[PDB]
């Protein structure tokens, strides 16, 4: 089994930039390497095969090169429709093998997130479980750290996270974090806090409420 | 013109069976080898099976050997993938794909020319359940202010997907509907949020519309400050 390793895992660039993606193989694949483009919700789209042969209809800004073990996909001038994920594929031998993928994102200036915390509703409290939600709104870049604290106790293993794609109008991300407790545990403590670490923040931002009506 | 149409996906409990279909048109079907490729949610592409143009030779990934059977029917120009002993690890969107020819030469091992639209397979012991919808009420620590955030917690549904709109579609600016997360219980949960100006609170009503067609569930939850 031949394994492919793409680099980098993601890249932020502007329109007009020159982007270079590499694919490394554990063995020699002569020239049986293909490059694909994929946008969310749609199937992959072949761009290069034979490591340099452009598919019919693909713009000439997409160039592929390399042989043997090291390969390279190049976009000579990035265009708005080129922000997507790119995969290499090996066709030297069975099993067929894909690279992990390289996501090309839109670069923009740093944006610090607006943080909001939401206590559980009283309608959910009757079911026996409580969900505290924390929103990180319109930040960039994507790297962020959300830590939950209840009565200053750092929580672990009782939260889940979800991130949107880049917004179509300002290229920022948004993040939702949901802390899930039992109602008994929730009524047992007072102050619930959401601590957010981001490079747009000089100090971490913490939003908090305390259960009751405060 | 040249296309591959897929069918057969759905929700299935662990250990059961499913058969996928890929019908070809617009090109000579039995000159090409054919492949099945899947992609788990959030994951990358994984090749699962391939078959030669004549159906004499079949190739399988280690992850599906003894479990999946690929076959084809030349008269129908249709490709099949019989999947038995399904487990949650097999949850993915399945594609059929055609290897590209190189100047008339049909090789089974190449870049993949044409892809079907995909068909989704979900392997879970969960049963269809409508979502519980809870308000994410906007807050304050003074009386007036700037922009406020409110939202909708769509919790404990199965299967995907649910659709969320705000004020029957009249509110779109500042809306973020987050991808669902799969919980330990086997049920999904997502949240939709929107940022509004603080002057709107009290004057303007905010209703969150949640539709979950697999359970015929339709919920309108007004979100107001506590």
């Amino acid at each position: 089994e031949i394994v492919l390793t793409q680099s980098p895992s993601s890249v932020s660039a502007s329109v007009g930039d020159r982007v270079t993606i590499t694919c490394r193989a554990t063995q020699g694949i002569s020239s049986w390497l293909a490059w694909y483009q994929q946008k969310p919700g749609k199937p992959p789209k072949l761009l290069i095969f034979g490591a340099s042969s452009l598919q019919s209809g693909v713009p000439s800004r997409f160039s592929g090169s390399g042989s043997g073990t090291d390969f390279t996909l190049t976009i000579s001038s990035l265009q708005p429709e080129d922000f997507a994920t790119y995969f290499c594929q090996q066709a030297h031998s069975f099993p067929l093998t894909f690279g992990g993928g390289t996501k090309v994102e839109i670069k923009r200036t740093v944006a610090a997130p607006s943080v909001f915390i939401f206590p559980p509703s009283d309608e959910q409290l009757k079911s026996g479980t409580a969900s505290v939600v924390c929103l990180l709104n319109n930040f960039y870049p994507r790297e962020a750290k959300v830590q939950w604290k209840v009565d200053n106790a750092l929580q672990s293993g009782n939260s889940q996270e979800s991130v949107t794609e880049q917004d179509s109008k300002d290229s920022t991300y948004s993040l939702s974090s949901t802390l899930t407790l039992s109602k008994a545990d929730y009524e047992k403590h007072k102050v619930y806090a959401c601590e957010v670490t981001h490079q747009g923040l000089s100090s971490p931002v913490t939003k908090s409420f305390n259960r009751g009506e405060c | 013109q040249v296309q591959l149409v897929e069918s057969g996906g759905g929700v299935v409990q662990p250990g059961r069976s499913l058969r996928l279909s890929c019908a070809a048109s617009g090109f000579p079907f039995s000159s090409y080898g054919m492949h099945w490729v899947r992609q788990a949610p959030g994951k990358g592409l994984e090749w699962v099976a391939g078959v030669s143009y004549d159906g004499s030779y079949k190739y399988y990934a280690d992850s599906v050997k003894g479990r999946f059977t690929i076959s084809r029917d030349s008269s129908k120009s249709t490709l099949y993938l019989q999947m038995n002993s399904l487990r949650p690890e097999d949850t993915a969107v399945y594609y059929c794909a055609r290897p590209s020819a190189i100047f008339g030469i049909y090789i089974i091992l190449n870049g993949l020319d044409v892809w079907g639209q995909g068909t989704t397979v979900t392997v879970s012991s969960a049963s269809t359940k409508g979502p519980s919808v809870f308000p994410l009420a906007p807050s304050s620590k003074s009386t007036s202010g700037g922009t406020a955030a409110l939202g909708c917690l769509v919790k404990d549904y199965f299967p995907e997907p649910v659709t969320v709109s705000w004020n029957s579609g009249a509110l779109t600016s500042g809306v973020h509907t987050f991808p669902a997360v799969l919980q330990s219980s086997g049920l999904y949960s997502l949240s939709s949020v929107v940022t509004v100006p603080s002057s709107s609170l009290g004057t303007q009503t905010y209703i969150c519309n949640v539709n979950h067609k697999p359970s015929n569930t339709k919920v309108d939850k007004k979100v107001e400050p506590k």
